[PDB]
RNA sequence: AACGAGACUCUGGCAUGCUAACUAGUUACGCGACCCCCGAGCGGUCGGCGUCCCCCAACUUCUUAGAGGGACAAGUGGCGU
RNA sequence: AGCGUGUGCCUACCCUACGCCGGCAGGCGCGGGUAACCCGUUGAACCCCAUUCGUGAUGGGGAUCGGGGAUUGCAAUUAUUCCCCAUGAACGAGGAAUUCCCAGUAAGUGCGGGUCAUAAGCUUGCGUUGAUUAAGUCCCUGCCCUUUGUACACACCGCCCG
């Protein structure tokens, strides 16, 4: 029997990584951000809306149960 | 973030400063989901923030509202002690005060030896339930002699 | 972590294992001398004669001795058998396992030095000294337990290489706390 | 040591076999030589003119 | 003009079936191109009628399964829709090619029948190969999602991508390579 | 030769063909009324929306329910003393 | 959505629109219906669209138990039923065994009728969303027909030896 320990707010070692990792991923989604950065799904939802208003990522699709985002139109 | 304090002590009980404020204060006995929302609504606190994001004067505003509901216009029909049998008051009872209020109620029934007080003393079901087939907590007994 | 030189077991030799579940075609099992890797025993490989119940040949969480009948290196597939194993080979399996569990109980404790943040330190401490102390002797059949017994009677074994003081003392103690009753015979 | 895959076409269905009627018994013709035909047992639903994939061609079976 | 139907967003004409035993049983292209994987058709009424159902609807039927999900077909159409959108971002390829190749790799071609712990090896028919493939990859997607922040739309995409290359990380490839190992010992 | 089986009785799916309805509706207009200009084009004859309202208009597609109709292994290809 | 019920003939009770008072259960006033006419275009649940939570026995689960308020009744304590604040158990897909099912079916989902002064976790009907697997066999448990053997007819759960 085991436990995760996901963060509720950022710190600079993980917030600078959020801004550096943007071009690396073909698929951007709250769950893949959560497991890869060790972040709660509600912080992953909030972080991906900021990058969209900064113009750094493209929204592919939205629905109640599933958002989808991708890299900024090249590569 | 501010790296602020993320565990805090409120009424001789510990609150995790890591849940949403309306679900952190329900760690106090006598404060359910329904009552915690109404207290924060009278206290003028935004429900969107984490419990470690409240300032020192914001927690004192919530604590002073929980202990005196009737002066901040929380209704009488909301409260968990109504016309208390010995002195006729209306209030909400919290923390270690709720333990003692039940402790006094069970002894008050036992002293006059009413049927409720005897069922609580013998350890049986107090409300109307049957006892032939449910609530079993002993051991299997064999038929052999 | 691994207890041995190599990533995967070799064919037609005996390993110590622990049973995790039972299904329609076989039992699923974790190998113990390797890093808990998956393998399976087929229900046809349990006995030479009729089975009255399966639960008294195998049950979950018990340790067991089996041969490896087939391996595929690329996909990581291992097939196991019990019909094959003679009781001398089961005693030999318990000796290999005891000689390995004692050495691992030294190295796992000696690793609690420097930063110790990752299993990288366990694999780095297993390599060099403990690995070169028995890679040379796989065919004769010794393990690093015998090199540690030589290092107890003369530490020149340890002085021949890059070294740590827990790696000296914990190694010596896990022999000497049991060997000091060198009694009358 | 190793042998290749072979493909064969169903030319007739002969009946059903096994303890509960589970397997169809069938005649198949190899697609590399139209003269070569054999009998096989098949687990699923089968129809005339289906193609089977054989992991060994040299084995042949009668009534299990 | 009406001879080409894009299934909302995805073309059928560029798709290929590379195993000649399955071309009759994987329904794609021509009269089997539709706008949505949902019809009220009477496919149960005769023995081989099942083979005329479009393969994306057969995946949609087999997904509305596990007790709490019986009859909920409108929820199950959007799972397939959002899985195909994730497959196109990861691979850059047509989602219908990924589904067809996952079905061609996942169906077992030898198996052993039961006769008394005792078994005998037998051949598997092309209709049972396509039936087995769908059930295995739906089961693989269903077991991985059960306690993870991953949605079932992400798990169904991961399972189809791993099956289309035969990686042995998928549930369907491990189970196929177990059935053919056991049957090879019962010759 | 007799009973059981089957036939028989109720029920489901089809009829723009029949009979005929203010305790069931539709369409249309003498028209009448509210709202919008989005419409060729105006605030209109003409357009859009209505369980908003009369007909001493026409009718039975949708609802009700009486009479009849229809399916027989009847047609075409194989297999069967 | 579809199937139904409605002023009780001794026997004394029915189904409800609309307005006003109350957080709620509920209360007062005033109309229609002995019913294709009134409740009623029977604004049903799952489902559908948007939000919040984040793998934690958790905002999953709701047993157990304290205090207060209405309604039926001649009478409610061994709590009739209903409403409100509080308390917050076991339980992480279940051992040997074992039941039902082949198409608008299984399973999911809610609504009428019966019993009823008060009241379904039962049962008997109705609609709505809607699959996977088979088109076979006599292996297991049984049924039908024929040939055959018998020391059985209380009929194999029979009869009988030291």
């Amino acid at each position: 029997r085991d436990k995760l320990n996901n963060l509720v707010l950022f710190d600079k070692a993980t917030y600078d990584k959020l801004c550096k990792e943007v071009p690396n991923y073909k698929l951007i989604t709250p769950a893949v951000v959560s497991e890869r950065l060790k972040i709660r799904g509600s912080l992953a939802r909030a972080a991906l809306q900021e990058l969209l208003s900064k113009g750094l990522i493209k929204l592919v699709s939205k629905h109640r149960a599933q958002v989808i985002y991708t890299r900024n139109t090249k590569g | 973030p501010e790296k602020f304090q993320h565990i805090l002590r409120v009424l001789n009980t510990n609150i995790d400063g890591r849940r949403k404020i309306a679900f952190a204060i329900t760690a106090i006995k006598g404060v359910g989901r329904r009552y915690a929302h109404v207290v924060l609504r009278k206290a003028d606190i935004d429900l969107t923030k984490r419990a470690g994001e409240l300032t020192e004067d914001e927690v004192e505003r919530v604590i002073t509202i929980m202990q005196n509901p009737r002066q901040y216009k929380i209704p009488d029909w909301f409260l968990n002690r109504q016309k208390d049998v010995k002195d006729g008051k209306y209030s909400q009872v919290l923390a270690n005060g709720l333990d003692n209020k039940l402790r006094e109620d069970l002894e008050r029934l036992k002293k006059i030896r009413a049927h409720r007080g005897l069922r609580h003393f013998w350890g049986l079901r107090v409300r109307g339930q049957h006892t032939k087939t449910t609530g079993r907590r002993g051991r299997t007994v064999g038929v052999s002699k | 972590c691994r207890f041995y030189q190599h990533k995967f077991p070799e064919v037609e030799d005996v390993v110590m294992v622990n049973v995790r579940s039972i299904a329609e075609m076989g039992a699923y099992v974790s190998l113990l001398e390797y890093n808990n890797i998956e393998g399976m025993i087929l229900l046809s490989e349990l006995s030479r004669r009729r089975i009255r119940s399966i639960n008294k040949l195998i049950r979950i969480g018990r340790n067991e001795c089996v041969v490896v009948i087939r391996v595929d290196k690329e996909k990581g597939y291992i097939d196991l058998s019990k019909r094959r194993v003679s009781p001398e080979e089961a005693i030999k399996c318990e000796d290999k396992f005891t000689k390995s569990k004692t050495v691992y109980s030294i190295l796992r404790h000696v690793a609690e030095v420097l930063e110790y943040t990752k299993d990288e330190q366990l694999e780095s401490l297993f390599q060099r000294t403990a690995w070169v102390f028995d890679d040379k002797y796989k065919r004769p059949g010794y393990g690093a337990y015998d090199a540690f017994k030589h290092a107890v009677s003369d530490p020149s074994i340890l002085d021949s290489l890059d070294l740590n003081e827990d790696e000296r003392e914990v190694l010596i103690n896990n022999i000497n706390r049991r060997l000091t009753p060198q009694a009358v015979k | 040591r190793v042998q290749p895959i072979k493909l064969a076409r169903v030319t007739k269905v002969l009946g059903r076999t096994g303890s509960q009627g589970q397997c169809t018994q069938v005649r198949v013709e190899f697609m590399d030589d139209t003269s070569r035909s054999i009998i096989r047992n098949v687990k699923g639903p089968v129809r005339e003119g289906d193609v089977l994939t054989l992991l060994e061609s040299e084995r042949e079976a009668r009534r299990l | 003009t009406p001879d080409i139907k894009l299934f909302g967003k995805w073309s059928t004409d560029d798709v290929q079936i590379n195993d000649i035993s399955l071309q009759d049983y994987i329904a794609v292209k021509e009269k089997y191109a539709k706008y949505l994987p949902h019809s009220a058709g009477r496919y149960a009424a005769k023995r081989f009628r099942k083979a005329q159902c479009p393969i994306v609807e057969r995946l949609t039927n087999s997904m509305m399964m596990h007790g709490r999900n019986n009859g909920k077909k409108l929820m199950t159409v959007r799972i397939v829709k959002h899985a195909f959108e994730i497959i196109h971002l990861l691979t850059g390829e047509n989602p219908l090619q990924v589904l067809v190749n996952a079905i061609i790799n996942s169906g077992p071609r030898e198996d052993s029948t039961r006769i008394g712990v005792r078994r005998q090896a037998v051949d598997v028919s092309p209709l049972r190969r396509v039936n087995q493939a769908i059930w295995l990859l739906c089961t693989g997607a269903r077991e991985a999602a059960f306690r993870n922040i991953k949605t079932i739309a992400e798990c169904l995409a991961d399972e189809l991508i791993n099956a289309a290359k035969g990686s042995s990380n998928s549930y369907a490839i491990k189970k196929k390579d177990e059935l053919e190992r056991v049957a090879k010992s019962n010759r």
